């Protein structure tokens, strides 16, 4: 029941191993590889989307 | 030009001809509550052409001096026809809303305006271990007004612009959906604004869902011939609009 | 794996493209790329936003209360602590909390117990392993009113026992909260008529701990000095809110004195002066 | 039993933990989860927004909200200094507590562009020119709009787009600034000049004013946690 | 994953079908859901029946009995300390195991150990770590009478040593009944004529345990006091009956003085006054 | 001689590893995941069942 | 040996845990299981039964 | 739990260890790597060097 | 697996090769075999160059500060004690790290604490086991000014926790420079105008540690002297340089008196004489 | 997860096993085994290379 991924390695030049052990979820580690996001709903948040070039509100 | 902008809810039209855009919230639309995160159990109510329309609260006059107002928004529509009994009757509510602002001008004035609808906006005490009375952190459709120094009244809100009543920088108040009422090139500030709570429904009462600020950064000011009295309106419509547990009127 | 976006070249230009022209006025923050204005070479950019995601910037352990309780004394009121569960007593993870409005996190609780001999004449003693109990009430449940109640068997409550010496006490905690998610900010009354207490003092309930020494009366006062520390993971957080300027009065509301916007420079414009 | 060796680091606590604890309550029947509008899964989702700069924080204008604004009016010759400060996100007074000053101040080191808009707030009938220079450090400021026009600037024209973007490219020596102060890590100077003075017409006000933003464009990083130098408690919160 | 069951919706009824009208006179509980009388919308339902079953109810560790014995006396009956086992002298554990009249569980037994030196005139000593034995009797096993009896060699009797500081030592006990079920209640005699004792102290029957120091004569009193945890796993319960209202009085009978229903109220209907 | 079996979370948005040690039936953990029920004993305890819209004692 | 690192949380004994603990009576043999009627696999079982509620409580 | 035995050697601290210790500082990102000329792989790259030897060291 | 170079067997010559004439003044060190000067025989040679790499040269554990703090004292400053982080108060650990100019490397840390009662007229105590707090400041964080100062709680920086008698305190730190390498050697200035200071003292900037007891005022002083070993582990090397001959003065500048070359012989021809 | 290499032996006359145990690379052990080399750029760092037979600076 074990599972391999990547470790937190630097550019231009690994596969840890871990298992869970109790049964709750709330005894599971804490998720620090998830590096994705989203700034559309605080950047931009507006109807009838602009283009960057055009004068908008031209 | 995409200058004009045209808005029916119900059996009332808005329409400008300097607006700018129109802010969405946090980019969602308002819509009705699923069965996948509903928790009551019961048939709600949606009225929906006798609710969802256009309330035009008070207007407030910004003389050169003036430091900001707010009002709060499942409150200051207590009395405004069905929507407000509606909210008497039943015990959880559950809406959106549309802010329009009006406020003109012509080529000659200046002054800068900011719409701010800020989410869960617990305000400070003028003394610091004193109880707020309900009078001062809400009226109705009257508004309460900012002061430009650190105000000490009794049991009252702390009144002081560079705080906004909530203790942090007043620059940095522009993280919340929001739009400028720049007299050189506005007229109006539309902003929808979906649900954001907690809960998926709660009581129209004893919650203060958010709270509407209009704050002049840039000072209004005209020469010695032109007009003085310049208005400032509001007009709000709630959006899917939906209400559940029928009882007895009351407050209490 | 997940890299910043990259620069690419540009060239001269002559056009009616305006990218640095635009309005913020409509709330629209503009998407401006230094591409755009300048002319830039290629750079393949490797910088991760790695350290600034909410996950990695809230999972830290940090103190919440100091609690002390000794192990003899006149009065029984001191010989247990006990103190009402709240994250708004130490301003760091307090400030930290408040750039979110919502959130919903499991808590990691670890438990720093050091113990001091206390100033006596018979100071010359051979003492053993002191044991403390750290025991957790949710909130309804009976509470114990001495180090010798029998409230303190713990047959349903949660419970911990740490020896002196071995590693701090560790346990989780899931999500205990009745909605979706911690009201860090809680704008309303508790009463339906707009009465009674303002602010988020409503919706805390979660219980309150208790502190005691296993051993009995020994022959030397020793004042035991636990140190809770909070460590927020599996965390999501919703709608940010600007920081907090003011400094904090008070655990249950919200109110402070007005304090200045930042510091002043007492010149507007720069020089190669004395500057 | 299994024949184990302890390594040094057992029995201790590091505050940067990351292992597995049990729970206190197991089988614990979690609230289901709800989708609210506006998550966040990233700090830089945040400081990606534009928020006002309090360029005018001179002696007693921070007890008021004068500090935002820019005085700017008609002049008498040309070509004189508006406002100025340093490119510090966190250590100069100016963009101190801004949003992205407070979230640069819970980080040490910080990388990428940075952009700057102004906006005019006067009357609709008045027009005007400004430079917006940004200067790389190694010389000292530049004292007037000859030296200014010598780095990366922009002039901006005012008219109907009321606003202008400067967006400061990132020229630096390492990959990395320092957030505080020192001498190696020196970003350079934000300095703006009259391109040619406000024209007004007659009836209309002279003095006007601009405000400005700051946030962070596409390529921005922060990369070491420390606490704030703005915390400071003394007594608990009784 | 089992869910607790969905609302399904409703219109409006004008028929001869009566789902509100029933008699409860059969015996019969009536089956009415929400969506038979009133009008309903259709919700999704995601609760579970998680921390309700008899497995989660029960198996909580529970303090049953304490025992207290010294080092060094005069008499050698304080020296050691003994328990005939039953679950049925603290009323927290008991009155959860009362839920059922016939239960079968695995049991795991955790003792909690601690030492205080008692007030002498002689208390500046240097004492190394006490070791306690606990010896567990099946039930017709002979009997110590001394702490250094020749009877506490554990030949075939189980054993625990502790040494002081560490972890609690921790057993786990099969079902030890000679029937099918844990009887919480016996209604019946002990002799076939019908006299003896009356009640479930016939079919106790489970041993006796037996506590001392393996240590010496110390030149100090020490008071050790340890403490039984009985953890009920792998459960199977039958034929519930309805939880005690009165408080108790013994171990052996059920014997009780009467009790009031419930707390009054003073008036029968409700108002919007003083209420 | 490992199981792998999944964990206690919530709704709308896992697989532990357990291996028994000891000889005996006895020495195993808890059995935490049993959600099952029936109440067909002890409500509707009765021959002749009812149909829930009928009279029922028509 | 294998080396190994202690965490926080060990020696501690907390009133709900699940873990495994030795057996004091090795190969005991356990007597057979008798199908008895009533069984109750869970609280809510008994928790959906009719039982009278005392209205009347008013002064003794 | 797991029943182990600690052998000597246990609890000692050897400057010749080669064992795993925790970060003080998880997910830190570490720079990228430059190509920078001289690389050292083996300290025997640098002994094969011709090196100037003093034969002639005389009292003063 | 790889192997030294093996000797080929060789037999007489004569012929216009030269191998051993050659011209060193174009930087370039002959590549001469013995097999080119002498007959050598056929050599299987199964040397290996194992621990002559840079790994296995650097990777050790040297010492390179000792911090001493007490535990009660009259002034506060002697309670707890600082040390600004560098590699270059020992002259081993910095005589190993200057043969190159640029370093890259993971470190491992090891702490060897040992405490000592300090001669006073009440040394007959009875003291339960110290606890030390090591707490790590990046660069630019508040500094603590007390043993009792309330930034000690470390709810951002971090710490390690040792009680007395466990193994040393071992943590490991990535590559923390902010350029590609830590550079040895820096010849240049801090200011553009070529003043301030000279040398490598403005590249260190790596933070400092702080050092505590966790433990209150106890009644008799104890000296604590805990010990830094740095372990350099994954190690790049870059651009070599000659060893130092000359005795170190400082930490922060390179300077030194000269020193002779090598040891005198007195003569300069060998002879089968008193050599 | 596990990883299987050769251990140092000597000549004329094995096999470990190694799992890392921590998410980051900087946690790892230290890398004893390579033993490659290249002196072509401290011995030879010359243009118009030299060929050991004829006179070079012939
Ligand atoms: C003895 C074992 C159990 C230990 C119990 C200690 C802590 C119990 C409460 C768990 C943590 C809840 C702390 C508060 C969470 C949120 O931050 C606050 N509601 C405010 O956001
Ligand atoms: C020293 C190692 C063995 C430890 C022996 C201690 C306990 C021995 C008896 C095991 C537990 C039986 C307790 C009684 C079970 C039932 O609850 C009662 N018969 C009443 O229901
Ligand atoms: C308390 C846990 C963290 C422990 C922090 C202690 C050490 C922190 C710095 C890590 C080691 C850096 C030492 C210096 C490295 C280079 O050798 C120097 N810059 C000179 O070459």
């Amino acid at each position: 029941g074990a599972q391999v991924s990547t470790q937190k390695t630097g550019a231009h030049e690994i596969h840890y191993t871990n298992i869970n052990y109790y049964k709750d979820a709330a005894s599971n580690s804490a998720n620090r590889q998830d590096f994705t996001q989203d700034p559309g709903k605080f950047t931009e948040p507006v109807k009838d989307i602009m283009v960057k070039s055009l004068p908008a509100l031209n | 030009s995409d200058r004009v902008r045209s808005i029916t809810l119900g059996n009332s039209t808005i329409t400008t001809q300097e607006s700018a855009n129109v802010v969405v919230g946090y980019g969602v639309w308002p819509d009705y509550l699923s069965d996948e995160e509903a928790t009551a159990e019961d048939q709600p109510t949606q009225p929906d052409v006798a609710t969802c329309r256009f309330y035009t609260l008070d207007s407030v006059s910004w003389m050169k001096e003036s430091q900001g107002w707010w009002w709060k928004f499942p409150d200051a529509l207590r009395d405004m026809g069905l929507f407000g009994q509606n909210m008497q009757y039943h015990y959880l509510g559950r809406s959106g809303y549309t802010i329009h602002v009006q406020c003109n001008a012509s080529k000659f004035h200046q002054g800068c305006l900011l719409v701010v609808c800020v989410p869960e906006a617990e305000m400070g005490a003028a003394n610091i271990n004193e109880k707020i009375n309900r009078e001062h952190l809400s009226n109705g459709e009257v508004a309460n007004t900012f002061s430009g120094t650190k105000s000490s009244n009794t049991n009252d809100v702390q009144q002081a612009v560079f705080n906004a009543g909530m203790g942090v920088a007043v620059g940095n108040l522009t993280i919340f959906p929001h739009q400028w009422i720049n007299l050189r090139t506005n007229n109006c500030a539309t902003i929808v604004m979906p649900y954001i709570n907690s809960v998926p429904m709660d009581n129209m009462f004893r919650h203060y869902n958010f709270t509407l600020m209009i704050i002049p950064f840039a000072k209004l000011d005209y020469a010695a011939g032109s007009s003085t009295y310049i208005p400032i309106t509001v007009t709000v419509a709630p959006m899917c609009a939906e209400y559940n547990g029928l009882r007895l009127a009351g407050h209490q | 794996v997940v890299r910043v976006a990259d620069t690419m070249p540009s060239g001269p230009s002559n056009s009616e493209s305006i990218p640095a022209l635009t309005a913020a006025e409509t709330g629209h923050t503009s998407q401006v790329v230094p591409s755009d204005t300048i002319q830039t070479r290629h750079v393949r950019n490797f910088h991760v936003r790695s350290e600034s995601s909410v996950e990695n910037f809230l999972s830290r352990s940090a103190c919440v209360y100091i609690v002390e309780y000794k192990t003899r004394d006149d009065t029984p009121d001191k010989m247990y602590d006990s103190w009402v569960i709240n994250t708004r007593q130490v301003a760091q993870l307090r400030r930290k909390l408040e750039f979110f409005t919502y959130v919903r996190f499991d808590v990691e609780v670890t438990f720093v117990i050091t113990s001091v001999q206390d100033d006596s004449t018979r100071q010359n003693t051979d003492t053993p392993a002191l044991t403390h109990q750290i025991m957790y009430v949710p909130p309804g449940g009976p509470i114990p009113q001495a180090v010798d109640d029998y409230n303190w068997q713990t047959s349903t409550n949660p419970s911990v026992f740490w020896t002196e010496g071995n590693a701090p006490p560790r346990m989780s905690i899931p999500f205990m909260s009745v909605g979706n998610a911690y009201s860090n900010f809680y704008d309303g009354w508790s009463h339906f008529s707009q009465t009674g207490v303002y602010g988020f003092n409503t919706l805390n309930n979660m219980g309150k701990l208790y502190f005691r020494h296993v051993n009995d009366k020994t022959i030397s006062p020793i004042t035991s000095k636990v140190r809770i520390y909070f460590k927020p993971k599996h965390v999501k957080a919703w709608v940010p809110r600007p920081p907090r300027l003011c400094e904090y009065t008070h655990k249950d509301n919200v109110d402070f004195e007005p304090k200045g916007v930042t510091t002043s420079r007492t010149q507007l414009t720069i020089s190669n002066s004395t500057h | 039993g299994l024949p184990v060796m302890n390594t040094p680091g057992s029995n201790q606590f590091l505050t940067s933990d990351d292992y597995q604890s049990p729970t206190a309550m197991p089988q614990f029947d979690v609230t289901p989860e709800m989708n609210i509008p506006g998550e966040v899964k990233n700090l830089m989702e945040i400081a990606e927004v534009d928020s006002v700069v309090p360029v005018n924080n001179v002696n007693e204008n921070v007890n008021s909200l004068e500090a935002y604004r820019i005085p700017v009016h008609s002049v008498t010759e040309t070509g004189a200094q508006v406002f100025g400060f340093t490119l510090q996100p966190g250590a100069d007074t100016v963009m101190e507590r801004t949003l992205l000053g407070e979230i640069l101040n819970y980080y040490a080191n910080w990388s990428g562009s940075i952009k700057l808009t102004f906006m005019y707030c006067g009357s609709a009938m008045a027009t005007g020119k400004f430079l917006l220079a940004y200067s790389p450090p190694g010389a000292g400021v530049p004292k007037n709009r000859r030296e200014a026009m010598l780095g990366t600037h922009i002039i901006w024209d005012i008219g109907l787009q009321s606003s202008c973007v400067l967006c400061v490219p990132w020229i630096s020596q390492t990959h990395y600034r320092f957030v505080s102060k020192d001498i190696y890590t020196d970003a350079g100077f934000i300095t703006c000049w009259y391109q040619t003075s406000i024209v007004v017409p007659a009836e209309v006000q002279n003095q006007s004013v601009i405000l400005c933003f700051v946030s962070a464009c596409n390529d921005f990083s922060v990369r070491l946690l420390r606490d704030s130098p703005f915390v400071r408690q003394t007594a608990f919160y009784q």
